[PDB]
């Protein structure tokens, strides 16, 4: 269990990419450049268990991406790598 | 001799 | 004739006091100049394109009293500029304007 | 037979951006920078700095040019004096990441 | 360190 920081700014992405599989929410890629790829704290294939709080396992791909749409500053990652 | 500040 | 009553001399209408607040990014200068006139601080001058210039809020003439809650009254400038220095945000203004 | 493989290497070049962004007298433009082999990279965007604010300066672009003056190849310490001394509106030629 | 500019 991995339990990571990561910066993001107001309405720019952090560069991951999300695949769901079955409940568990999955980070499939990670964009050349993002705070995700320059931080090194995200890799593909990790498992997002909880980001701020908030519980990520058993959440649909959709509601994933608003909850991070209105993130901003440091970002705690709790994570299951690959 | 004012400074920016 | 006998009593003659002249009301009103010296009438003044006080000062206006104004609270703004102007956002400061670390390390980059509002771009006001000040100078220490006795023991009160004023704006000098107002920088061409700064965060106070395009805020609206500061101008050069206004009495520097307070900066987020620091007594700027009687406080040398290279004091006021070590204390601005080291801000970020919204910082609050308090000033005597001209 | 004769087994065919082509376009193997295939690239699709870098983008070369040229953006104008205004710098007051003495205030800085709000972009840290750092030297990458010869070429002078940006390494952060202030919070709330000129650069920030115009969208058009991001960490990681790479600074060729700066109103008509070459900046790659240049020990940082100069990009700081040159800019130092600038104002209005600035040219930048750039190669983003 | 890198220089602010």
């Amino acid at each position: 269990v991995k339990i990571v920081r990561i910066e993001k700014a107001r309405d720019i992405p952090l560069g991951a990419t999300v695949r769901n599989e079955m409940d568990s929410v999955i980070i499939s890629r990670i964009v050349k450049g993002g705070a995700a790829e320059k931080s090194g704290l995200l890799h593909e294939g990790d498992e997002v268990l909880e980001i701020n709080g908030i519980e990520i396992r058993g959440k649909d791909v959709n509601e994933v991406f608003d909850l991070l749409s209105d993130m901003h500053g440091t970002l705690t990652f709790v994570l299951i790598p690959s | 001799p004012d400074l920016l500040v």
